[PDB]
């Protein structure tokens, strides 16, 4: 069966680029649509975007184009790059397939100057 | 099952295809018209060993699994036989995923050749929706 | 952007009773409305697909209905495992959007 898992730094600083990787086990990433969703400190969910089987992407305009979702067939993973982050991007990030049947565990990423 | 133009238009609206991802309802009826002539049991064997299934001729090489297609991917995570029902639920679900790719409705060759750039709304005109 | 409003923000119920959670779209979205359940320290779980389609592996007590702009998620006879957050989400138009969520707590 299919399983997803988020990995990457949990603490980043302002203006830097936050990157997370989602490892997919059980089937090829080329066989589905993949996305990124995050939950803000107040139970606010935001659909960040997804990458289709073709490599085409859909990004939430709310990210003002600071987001990029790519994938690596050889490693069977897909990534999320969020540039120029601020404490506003402090949230719990999740990767899940487009259908929403498979989700990762979710990983908290705090944007802090400290 | 062979739908009537208005019958399919009403069912497709009911299955939320009206204005889904920027495509008007007429695009879907016209597409079904030229892809399968409104026939839910229509099938076509392609040269690459893949088969197009259902009202919307969904391909067995990328979208559904019929257990008989080489480089199959089953992007719709569903058996091709599920797209051959008189119930268009599965076909609509899969089609929505197909269209959510950057190529949009251009994935439907018949739609490309006969509907795109055409007055598609005419296909739902004169119908009780 | 399509906006989803969920009511009530919080709902208190006694295990065994039934409840209905509301979700309204600022604009029509046909049947493209999905329901998710989320418990603390857990990713969201899909309960209902496209307004009323059931999902394999989900309890039968969960059901959904509605079309256009008015949708509901019903839980016939709430169980303890049903306490947590419930969010609706639309895929009709990009960007996909979620409702503020309704919290279900034990009475």
């Amino acid at each position: 069966d299919v399983q997803l898992q988020e990995s990457g730094p949990s603490l980043v600083k302002p203006s830097q680029t936050l990157s997370l990787t989602c490892s997919v086990t059980g089937d090829s990433i080329t066989s589905d649509y993949w996305s990124w969703i995050r939950k803000f400190p107040g139970n606010r969910l935001e659909y960040m975007g997804y990458v289709s089987y073709s490599g085409s992407t859909a990004y939430n305009p709310s990210l003002k184009s600071r987001i990029s979702i790519t994938r690596d067939t050889s490693k069977n993973q897909y990534y999320l790059d969020l540039n120029s982050v601020t404490t506003e991007d402090t949230a719990t990030y999740y990767c899940a397939n487009w259908d929403g049947d498979y989700w990762g565990q979710g990983t908290l990423v705090t944007v802090s100057a400290a | 099952k062979v739908f009537g133009r208005c019958e399919l238009a009403a069912a497709m609206k009911r299955h939320g295809l009206d204005n889904y991802r920027g495509y008007s309802l007429g695009n879907w009826v016209c597409a079904a018209k030229f892809e399968s002539n409104f026939n839910t049991q229509a099938t076509n064997r392609n040269t690459d060993g893949s088969t197009d299934y259902g009202i919307l001729q969904i391909n067995s090489r990328w979208w559904c699994n019929d257990g008989r297609t080489p480089g199959s991917r089953n992007l719709c995570n569903i058996p091709c036989s599920a797209l051959l029902s008189s119930d268009i639920t599965a076909s609509v679900n899969c089609a929505k995923k197909i269209v959510s790719d950057g190529n949009g409705m251009n994935a439907w060759v018949a739609w490309r050749n006969r509907c795109k750039g055409t007055d598609v709304q005419a296909w739902i005109r004169g119908c009780r929706l | 952007d399509i906006v989803l409003t969920q009511s009530p923000a919080t709902l208190s119920v006694t295990p065994g009773n039934s409840v209905s959670l509301s979700c309204r779209a600022s604009q029509s979205i046909g049947n493209n409305l999905h329901w998710y359940q989320q418990k603390s320290h857990e990713s969201p779980r899909l309960l209902i697909k496209y307004a009323s389609q059931s999902i394999s592996g989900i309890p039968s007590r969960f059901s959904g209905s509605g079309s256009g702009t008015d949708f509901t998620l019903s839980i016939n006879s709430v169980e303890t495992e049903d306490f947590g957050m419930y969010f609706c989400q639309q895929s009709n138009s990009w960007p996909y959007t979620f409702g503020g969520g309704t919290k279900l707590e034990i009475k």
